[PDB]
């Protein structure tokens, strides 16, 4: 945490203000009431809310003048990465545990093959909300987790 | 048609899919733009 | 009969019925495997309990207040300062209480059989058998535990945690209290509901 | 019951073999073929059974702006531009209680389709029952007072043919008025009237 917040920052400051000068410069050419113009103005005001968001997320910024990301643990910035990365974990293990969850239905059957190309829809829209609780993968595995054979 | 359907759910499947996923993506940043955080904790 | 949480459908098998509070809810399949559906039930249970006398302690207080029998602070907010002894004594306090008596249960639902060693002495025991309907002191009332009438026990519980959902979600958002929260809304319904306040 | 010299919405050809004319409404119409097989059909069937429901109750929607160009009455307001409205309490909560209560009003429905019982009960009074045999045609005194909906085929036959004819010409209709107002930007039945006079310069060509 050598850096400097980023509402304190001189070139933080400094890169807002050189990008809309920038936008602004070619709001010239359209002249007022024009399609651009909503367009390139849209843009300056998306800008503006950018740079204000970070500075109220107090997300510290480097002497380049570009926010730097603490992903250490401190308490501060897990916003920065813990509470997304936590988001995703979720995310993925739904999609893994779902995509288990349907082979596991195939493997006893037929040609398994067949289901694996050609997706059974209704099976799998009955599947796919059982990752909601894909966490209680935990107590599969106190018990039929993984194979023995190997 | 149970067949045209069975065309369906081919790697057609897929495409459907993803084109949701772009859309629902799409539709988030164009909600939240520029998010580097998760700020609501 | 059985009741069905879902009219049309039909209950999955491994809920035999002879559950109480049976209703043929497991749309996800959490309970397909029986020692999994033990588990939860005791679970169930549990969470069940805390969050009856949760919900009462949280919204009774409240109710009082308003009325002026008593002056308490809000649920969320009995937290800061004014006790005997700081937050930190009464936690490991809690903590060491709380650890004792359930790494205590837990062995009664591993194998049922924990019931003697009371006190350090051992002339008095538990009598009874079943897991999580322990009997004894207990149960000073002798109120027979009769099934069905477990059937209300998992009710109230089942609802309690709905409102505890209520109350904890309630609370953000609308940064009152649910008695509060019940009050504007009662005073002028339609124009109080989550619409407004979201 | 099925009638295969019933007449026919192309009277030279043959209709698919699907199409048995037992149902009510059929005139072998299914170019596509997308009743070509039994369980899609059964649920085309319900579907267009409530799509002709609704757009009947919708072509009411076209009988107010008449009394209102002529007999006058709070109805005045177009249904074009009847939502965005400040009666009440906001629309969107007005929804969001209408979603619920229709909700229930089908995830109740729904499993009547799937199954074939459940009318067999009024939840909170389990003995008011009620009973229609037949898919969408619930029956009983909330749905079937006057008991008309009881009765023999042929007589049901056409009675019911009656309520898809009405129907599928409502679903015409109302999307007729839907788009007969921003290809006119005005009411329907001005549209009707204008018609009218000059029948002969007063069509979509006309703009
Ligand atoms: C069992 C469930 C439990 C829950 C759900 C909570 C919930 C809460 N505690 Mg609590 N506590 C719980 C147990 C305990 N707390 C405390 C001690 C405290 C303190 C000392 C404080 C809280 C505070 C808070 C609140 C933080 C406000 C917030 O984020 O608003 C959105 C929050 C309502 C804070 C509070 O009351 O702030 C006004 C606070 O300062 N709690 C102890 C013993 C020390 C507990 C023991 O089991
Ligand atoms: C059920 C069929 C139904 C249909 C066919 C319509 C159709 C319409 N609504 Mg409704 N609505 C319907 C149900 C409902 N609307 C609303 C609430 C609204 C609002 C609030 C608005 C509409 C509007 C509109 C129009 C938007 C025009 C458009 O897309 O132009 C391309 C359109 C005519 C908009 C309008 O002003 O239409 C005149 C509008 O603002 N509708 C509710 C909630 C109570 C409904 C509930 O079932
Ligand atoms: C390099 C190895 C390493 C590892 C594995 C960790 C791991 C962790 N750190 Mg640490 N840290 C490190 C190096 C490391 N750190 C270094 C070099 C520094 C110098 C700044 C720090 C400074 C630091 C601070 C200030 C904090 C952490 C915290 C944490 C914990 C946050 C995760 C959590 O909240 O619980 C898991 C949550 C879920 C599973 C949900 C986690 C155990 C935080 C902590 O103490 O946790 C309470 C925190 O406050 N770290
Ligand atoms: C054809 C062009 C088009 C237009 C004009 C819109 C317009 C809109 N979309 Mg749609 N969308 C489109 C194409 C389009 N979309 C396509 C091709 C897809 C992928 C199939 C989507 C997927 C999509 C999703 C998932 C959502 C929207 C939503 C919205 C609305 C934003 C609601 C709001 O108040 O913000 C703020 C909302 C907050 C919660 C704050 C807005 C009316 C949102 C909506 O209204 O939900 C139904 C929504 O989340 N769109
Ligand atoms: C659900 C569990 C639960 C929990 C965790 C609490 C926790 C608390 N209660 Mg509560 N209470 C509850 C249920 C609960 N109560 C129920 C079901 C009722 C009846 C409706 C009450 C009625 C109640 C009153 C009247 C008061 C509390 C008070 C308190 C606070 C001090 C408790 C104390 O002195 O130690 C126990 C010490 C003893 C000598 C006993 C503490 C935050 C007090 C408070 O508001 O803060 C001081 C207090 O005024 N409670
Ligand atoms: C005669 C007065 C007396 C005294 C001083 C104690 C004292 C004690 N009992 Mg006991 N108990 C008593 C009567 C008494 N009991 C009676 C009449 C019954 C029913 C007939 C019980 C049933 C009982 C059980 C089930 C347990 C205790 C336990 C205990 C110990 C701590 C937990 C607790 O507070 O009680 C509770 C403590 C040494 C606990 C224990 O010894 O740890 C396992 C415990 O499990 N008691
Ligand atoms: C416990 C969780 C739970 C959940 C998630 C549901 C959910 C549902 N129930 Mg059920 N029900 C439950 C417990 C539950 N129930 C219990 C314990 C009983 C007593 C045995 C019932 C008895 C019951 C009856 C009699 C009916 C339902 C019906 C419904 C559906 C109504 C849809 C609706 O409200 O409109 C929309 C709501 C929005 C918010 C949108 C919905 C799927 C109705 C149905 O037929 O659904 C298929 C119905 O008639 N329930
Ligand atoms: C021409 C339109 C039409 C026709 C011929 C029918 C005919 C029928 N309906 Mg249907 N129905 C309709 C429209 C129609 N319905 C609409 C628009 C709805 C949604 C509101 C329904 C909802 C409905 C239900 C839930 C049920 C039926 C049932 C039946 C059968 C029962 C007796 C009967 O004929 O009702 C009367 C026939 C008429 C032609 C009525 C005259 C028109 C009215 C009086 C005008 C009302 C004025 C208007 C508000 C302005 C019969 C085949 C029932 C059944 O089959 O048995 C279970 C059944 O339960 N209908
Ligand atoms: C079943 C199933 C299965 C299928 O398959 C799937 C699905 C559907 C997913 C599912 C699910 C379900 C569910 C949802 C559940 C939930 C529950 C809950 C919520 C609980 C709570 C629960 C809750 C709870 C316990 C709570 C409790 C609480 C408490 C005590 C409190 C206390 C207190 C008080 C007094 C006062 C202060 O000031 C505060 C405090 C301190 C805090
Ligand atoms: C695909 C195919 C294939 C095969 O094989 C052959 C064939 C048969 C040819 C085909 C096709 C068919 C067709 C064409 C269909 C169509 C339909 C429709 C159009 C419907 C509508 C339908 C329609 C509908 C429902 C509608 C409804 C409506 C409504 C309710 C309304 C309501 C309202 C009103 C009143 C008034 C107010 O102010 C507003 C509102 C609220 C809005």
């Amino acid at each position: 945490s050598g850096l400097t917040p980023c509402k304190e920052s001189k070139q933080f400051a400094k890169r807002e203000k050189q990008s809309i000068k920038k936008l602004e410069s070619s709001l010239k050419i359209y002249a007022a009431d024009s399609a651009p113009a909503l367009a390139i103005n849209a843009t300056i005001e998306k800008t503006k809310r950018r740079f204000d968001n970070y500075a109220k997320q107090g997300l510290l910024c480097g002497a380049d003048g570009l926010p730097h990301l603490i992903v250490s643990g401190d308490q501060r910035h897990w916003g920065e990465f813990i509470t997304p990365g936590i988001l995703f974990l979720y995310i993925a293990g739904w999609i893994g545990w779902v995509g288990r969850s349907y082979l596991i239905a195939i493997r006893d059957e037929k040609k398994p093959t067949q289901k694996e190309i050609i997706i059974d829809v209704p099976l799998a829209s009955r599947l796919v909300f059982r990752g909601f609780s894909w966490p209680i993968a935990a107590y599969r595995e106190l018990l039929n987790g993984e194979l023995v054979a190997k | 048609r149970d067949l045209k359907t069975y065309l369906s759910v081919a790697p057609v499947a897929s495409t459907l899919w993803f084109a949701a996923l772009a859309g629902l993506l799409i539709e988030i940043n164009r909600l939240f733009p520029d998010a580097l955080t998760f700020p609501f904790f | 009969k059985k009741g069905e949480w879902l009219p049309g459908l039909a209950s999955p098998g491994y809920l035999t019925g002879s559950l109480p509070g049976d209703n043929g809810f497991d749309p996800l399949g959490l309970a397909e495997d029986p020692e999994n559906l033990r588990w939860f039930v005791q679970a169930e249970l549990v969470n069940g309990r805390w969050a009856m006398l949760g919900v009462a302690g949280m919204l009774l207080p409240e109710v009082f207040t308003s009325i002026g029998i008593i002056n308490v602070p809000k649920w969320y907010d009995a937290g800061k300062e004014e006790y005997f002894a700081s937050s930190s004594t009464l936690f490991v306090i809690e903590f060491i209480l709380s650890h004792y008596v359930e790494i205590r249960r837990w062995q009664d639902i591993k194998n049922p059989g924990s019931v003697n060693q009371d006190p350090i002495f051992k002339q008095y025991s538990l009598p009874a058998g079943e897991v999580g309907y322990p009997g004894g002191i207990f149960n000073p009332l002798n109120f027979a535990p009769t099934l069905e009438a477990k059937e209300k026990e998992i009710a109230n519980g089942r609802l309690a945690m709905l409102a505890f959902l209520g109350f904890i979600i309630q609370h953000n958002v609308t940064g009152k209290g649910p008695f509060d929260n019940l009050l504007q809304h009662i005073s002028d319904p339609w124009h109080n509901t989550i619409v407004q306040t979201l | 019951v099925a009638e295969p010299d019933r007449p026919l919405w192309f009277p030279g050809s043959t209709p698919p073999p699907w199409l048995d004319g037992s149902l009510p409404g059929d005139f072998g119409f299914d170019p596509l073929g997308l009743g070509s097989d039994p369980e899609s059909l059964r649920w085309n069937v319900q579907a267009e059974l409530v799509h002709s429901r609704w757009a009947m109750l919708g072509a009411a929607g076209i009988f107010i702006p008449e009394f209102l160009t002529k007999l006058g009455i709070l109805l005045t307001p177009s249904w074009y531009t009847a939502g965005e409205q400040e009666y009440f309490t906001d629309t969107t909560t007005l929804f969001i209680v209408e979603l619920v209560f229709i909700g229930w009003a089908e995830g109740r429905r729904w499993a009547d389709i799937l199954n074939p019982g459940c009318v067999n009960t009024d939840p909170i009074f389990p003995n008011n029952k009620l009973t229609g045999t037949d898919v969408g045609y619930p029956g009983g005194l909330w749905f079937d007072p006057l008991g008309w909906g009881s009765a023999s085929p042929q007589k049901l036959k056409e009675l019911r043919t009656k309520e898809i004819k009405n129907g599928r010409l409502a679903m015409l209709a109302v999307m007729g008025a839907w788009f007969q107002h921003i290809y006119t930007g005005t009411g329907p039945i001005d549209n009707l009237f204008a018609h009218l006079a000059d029948p002969g310069h007063a069509t979509i060509f006309a703009a």
